[PDB]
């Protein structure tokens, strides 16, 4: 009996209980999903006596697992070909890793763990670090790091995360903790196809490894989904607290729970609070696109919504942007400053973004500002679902199934609410999980049925 | 401010026609766009004049002429963009498709829908990435329940059954049902004779659309000449006798 509270003056369970007249208590509780399901089975199918209604007394200090077993067993149970064998032990157990799934990332984003290329040159102690170009005033990038399949060179090439406009506020977030060498190898063995169990000794930052994995997977796959699963709420709370310093938009973050839980980190990831915050962010995007419309200088006395905002973006901003494109890629440092009608738009921004000296730098600035207005229209594309979903829980599910690529879930909670997740968008292309030994074999295999096969094959990577 | 003198400076502009187009766009977007027909015939005559030269600066000046003639937006700048689309359909480079589709769907009308969707059709030829990608983005793009239907009927003609079934799924999730039936029959032609695809397509089609025993008995003859002889076939034919 997971008790919510006792009887009051108005017969309702507690949530300052009222004037407790007398020494009786009549309290309602709800232990689990399948709480009134085992007695239902006994009264309906086996026709045996009553367990939940034969009551005698109460004393203080499961069937959800059995229903999950029944479902997973009587479905196709098509598991990932690299993990079903590693779960039944048959097959060489060095196989579920990266070095025995064939499709290793040719060159992945090893961005976060390294913030100095000399640091990465140390943290690659057994590979010949082939860094492309030789200016150390030019090499500390989110480099591309190919490890080949001679055959042991760390092929690091520079990269430049593209602009986002004039503003120095969105300076794209890079990590700060220089995780270990085998820890970066943990991140890589997780972000490449296979399986990975990190042996995290006390204090080593298994949760830092998890935050690194979240970041690197959001980098090397913008579209595939991440189920970050825990044994207790500590993992999800701490990993959210840590990823609060990474390059994630809050339209890509969501979670599950086991019922009632109070937000343990700074900002809410929860259902109603998240829909409300995204409604406020939608107001932000609407006012942004609208002041951009006034920057374009059209007439009109009433304001528009998400659909008209997206169509109007593609109709006006994209048209002007194609004009500037056919002026710039057809192109002086004068026209890279002038020929952008974003002067009225970045006229609420720092001093002109096309510096008027380096045509290519002015081009980066102009395309970054246009792509920023396109990210305004893109968060408008995301708020399409906020304006299409009717209820708070409805918009929670819609925004977690549609755009939120990072869903943090608890073990028994997701084992209890997996069916709803399967039906309304359980997308498990990648799993990142914490508190490994803090679960069981049951709480490790019951999540293995969050979906149905995809033409004879599972969703796992 | 006489459109006469404007067309006169355009059609008397000699030498390089680049000062022609620059001063033309300047003055034309300065004053009103009543010279629409003048600039249109001018663009066509200029195509007659320069279509033998490099397609870089003349076609650029023409696109500029059309987008600038589009004072705010109008019903003939999508038209001239469609003239450039049909003219560069013989591209050899898909940047023509990209830029022409941008220019023509610079609005959201019935215009350039049937210019982009057959452009995705002529994209699907030996590279299914643009086909299925435009299929997805259009199914999740400017809303019209007929566009995704047309998408299923387009992927019906190319050898990616997943794209047809994908548009079918999108429309059934949200003639169209009959067109989904036609695409189901197209992928149900007796090639995958494992006896799975045609039968499942029969069930899905007869689920979304109701035929009173017609397609039922079609699938009946199919699956009963494709059935077995053991308990499977005994039971299948008994169930068909009962249903």
């Amino acid at each position: 009996c997971e008790i919510q509270g006792m009887l009051d003056d108005k017969g309702r369970v507690i949530e300052p209980r009222p004037n407790l007249r007398g020494e009786s208590r009549t309290f309602r509780v709800f232990l689990d999903p399948n709480q009134y399901q085992q007695d239902m089975t006994n009264t309906i199918q086996n026709g045996a006596e009553d367990v939940y209604e034969t009551f005698n007394i109460i004393m203080r200090r499961f069937k959800a697992v059995l229903e999950t077993i029944r479902n997973l067993m009587n479905t196709d149970c098509v598991v990932p070909d690299w993990l079903h064998d590693i779960i039944l032990g048959y097959g060489d157990p060095s196989s579920a890793h990266y070095s025995k799934m064939p499709n290793q990332i040719a060159t992945l984003d090893f961005n976060d763990t390294f913030l100095s290329i000399e640091h990465l040159k140390a943290s690659f102690p057994g590979h010949n670090v082939k860094v492309t170009v030789e200016d150390p005033a030019l090499q500390i990038p989110p480099f591309r790091i190919t490890f080949p399949v001679e055959a042991k060179t760390l092929i690091v090439e520079p990269h430049v995360i593209p602009n986002r406009g004039p503003y120095p506020y969105n300076q794209p977030k890079r990590n700060t903790i220089q995780f270990t060498h085998t820890q970066i190898e943990a991140i890589r063995a997780g972000m490449q196809p296979g399986l990975t169990m990190v042996v995290g000794p006390p204090g080593t930052g298994k949760t830092d490894v998890a935050v690194q994995i979240i970041s690197n997977i959001y980098h090397n796959f913008p579209e595939q989904r991440t189920l970050i699963v825990t044994h207790s709420n500590q993992a999800l709370n701490q990993l959210f607290e840590k990823i609060m310093a990474l390059d994630i938009d809050e339209r890509h973050l969501l979670r599950l729970g086991h019922g009632e839980e109070e937000l343990e980190t700074e900002k809410d990831f929860s259902r109603y609070g998240r829909v409300n915050y995204v409604l406020a962010r939608r107001i932000e995007l609407l006012e942004e696109v609208k002041r951009l419309q006034k920057s374009l200088g059209v007439p009109g006395d009433a304001s528009y919504t998400c659909e008209t905002a997206g169509y109007f973006f593609l109709y006006q901003v994209m048209s002007r942007w194609e004009e500037y494109i056919s002026k710039v890629k057809n192109p002086d440092v004068t026209e890279v400053s002038t020929f952008f009608p974003f002067h009225e738009y970045f006229a609420n921004a720092p001093q002109p973004i096309f510096k008027g000296r380096s045509y290519e730098e002015d081009m980066e600035i102009a395309e970054g500002c246009f792509r920023h207005i396109k990210k305004i229209f893109t968060q408008l594309e995301e708020f399409r679902a906020s304006e299409l979903l009717r209820s708070g829980l409805d918009r929670s599910k819609y925004l977690l199934v549609k755009e939120a690529k990072i869903i943090a879930m608890t073990c028994t909670h997701a084992a209890l609410k997996r069916h709803d997740l399967v039906k309304l968008g359980f997308k498990y292309d990648n799993i990142l999980m914490e508190e490994a030994a803090q679960i069981l074999e049951i709480e490790t295999f019951i999540p293995l049925l969050l979906q149905n096969p995809q033409d004879g094959f599972s969703r796992l990577k | 401010f006489s459109v006469k003198c404007w067309l006169r400076y355009i059609e008397f502009k000699q030498g390089a026609p680049k000062p022609r187009l620059n001063q033309l766009y300047e003055r034309a977007l300065k004053l009103l766009p009543c010279s629409y027909k003048l600039w249109y015939r001018y663009l066509k005559a200029r195509r007659a004049q320069v279509k033998h030269r490099c397609v870089t600066d003349p076609a650029y000046e023409d696109v500029n002429n059309c987008h600038e003639r589009a004072f705010v937006f109008m019903h003939k700048m999508p038209r001239l963009w469609l003239d450039y689309c049909q003219f560069l359909m013989d591209q050899g480079r898909v940047t023509h498709t990209r830029r022409t589709f941008d220019r023509a769907l610079r609005a959201l009308p019935i215009t350039q829908h049937s210019r982009i969707w057959p452009l995705y059709l002529r994209f699907l030829r030996s590279h299914p990435l643009p086909e299925t990608a435009v299929r997805g983005y259009r199914r999740f793009l400017k809303l019209s329940p007929e566009s995704a239907e047309e998408y299923i009927e387009y992927l019906k003609s190319s050898d990616r059954l997943d794209e047809a079934a994908q548009r079918l799924a999108t429309v059934v999730n949200d003639n169209y049902q009959l067109w989904h039936e036609l695409c189901d029959l197209i992928s149900q032609n007796p090639d995958k004779v494992q006896s799975l695809n045609v039968d499942a397509i029969i069930r899905g089609g007869l689920t979304r659309f109701t035929d009173q025993l017609g397609k039922l008995w079609c699938s009946l003859a199919d699956y009963y000449i494709r059935s077995g002889h053991f308990e499977k076939a005994r039971d299948v034919y008994e169930e068909a006798i009962r249903t």
